[PDB]
């Protein structure tokens, strides 16, 4: 359920 | 305008991460937040529903077939890997073999060419190549280097078209560290640091192996991006030489530092370009031998994958859509839309035969909100 740390940078770390 | 969709799989019940394709057989493997792995087919209205894959300790990120079509090689955020080995044509996949050397592990890539063999990379920096036995799919280590000090965010195979005994691949890491290994012996052939360029912080995150056509022969280029657009165009075969180096972007005052992040990297021969792209969503064409910007399109939103096919660029968006432009003119040919959360990886695929008249490539999505899509897409 954990997600990639690429998708956090899509988002720009929200 | 809504949804172009051809069809749809949809049984993931949280995000899907990953996407992989077998190489001979029209099957797809996809892997999600619901810590599954799902296999249906690519040739069909619905798909058939294979079946699914269990044993993960967390989300799926990497579904990978092994080149020569006898395995599929998964791995999780919890640091597991899993080797399914085909059955019956290809109808059932059966668990081989497992690992979980890692806490967790950020990529994983089959060879693109030699059978059996994959390679990963995780949190801690760890860098391992396994080979897959021909005979009973049991795991055998080639090697495990710990070099990179943070997170090992990409790797890379290279040197692929020189036969089996040619193993080498190139990893990087958010410590600002390219290595390039040799995976039988698994020694270091070269490390680039941030005493090599510049002394520039670059925290890298995506790598591309450039076509040989495009580089006369040589078959082991490497583009490079970081999280901060650092671009950096390497040549593993010249103990990681540097042809190009630079920063793409400059950002405004108020921008976040991550609009610069270089998400994703292709390569085309034909136009002797270089693609890459943006979270803040430009992507930047760049000739490939004077390594100027050329052309550029601006998304509304992260680029997540970037690839060339012919003479289309495919850009999958978090906005949801996959756009499909001419790399030349720059014609918008195709918006593939349906998907109501973001686009996180895609596949290709090309009809296998040429008929006697042409049949349309397929784009197959992995959704944030859990749907794949199948679009037929135009040429």
């Amino acid at each position: 359920a954990r997600r990639p740390a690429r998708c956090y940078r899509y988002q720009k770390n929200k | 305008m809504s949804n172009n969709s051809l069809t749809y799989f949809d049984k993931h019940t949280d995000s899907v991460f990953a996407i992989g394709h077998h190489p001979n057989l029209p099957l797809v493997c996809t892997g999600g937040g619901d810590n599954l792995a799902h296999l249906w087919t690519s040739h069909s209205q619905p798909p058939k529903f294979a079946g699914t894959l269990t044993g993960y300790g967390e989300s799926v990120i990497s579904c990978s077939f092994t080149s020569e079509g006898g395995f599929l090689v998964t791995a999780d955020m919890s640091g597991k890997v899993l080797v399914h080995m085909g059955q019956k044509g290809g109808a059932q996949w059966k668990l081989a073999s497992q690992m979980q050397e890692v806490e967790e592990i950020v990529w994983l890539k089959t060879h693109p060419t030699i059978a059996r063999t994959f390679a990963f990379g995780a949190t801690d920096g760890s860098v391992w190549c396994y080979q897959i036995n021909e005979q009973d799919g049991s795991l055998e280590q080639l090697m495990s280097g710990f070099v990179h000090q943070q997170d090992c965010s990409m790797g890379e195979f290279i040197n692929t078209d020189k036969g089996e005994n040619t193993l080498e691949l190139v990893t990087c890491s958010l410590d600002s560290t390219i290595v390039a290994w040799n995976c039988f012996t698994g020694q270091q052939l070269f490390k680039i640091t941030q005493a090599e360029i510049k002394g520039l912080e670059a925290p890298w995150i995506s790598l591309s192996l450039a076509p040989e056509t495009l580089t006369k022969g040589n078959s082991g280029v490497v583009a490079c991006g970081s999280n901060n657009g650092l671009l950096a165009v390497i040549n593993c075969n010249n103990g990681g030489a540097i042809l190009h180096l630079s920063t793409v972007i400059e950002l405004k005052p108020e921008q976040d530092e991550l609009d610069a992040s270089i998400e994703s990297i292709s390569w085309s021969s034909k136009f002797s370009l270089m693609a890459i792209g943006l979270v803040c969503g430009e992507i930047l064409l760049y000739d490939t031998s004077a390594w100027r910007v050329r052309h550029k399109f601006v998304l509304e939103d992260s680029v997540t994958k970037l690839m060339f096919d012919n003479d289309d660029l495919f850009a999958s968006c978090i906005n949801g859509k996959v756009y499909q432009f001419n790399a030349r003119t720059g014609q918008e040919k195709f918006v593939c839309v349906g998907h109501n959360m973001g686009v996180l990886d895609f596949i290709l695929l090309h009809p296998v035969a040429n008929t006697g008249t042409e049949q349309k490539r397929k784009v197959i999505t992995a959704g944030d909100e859990g749907v794949s899509l199948v679009f037929e897409v135009p040429n």
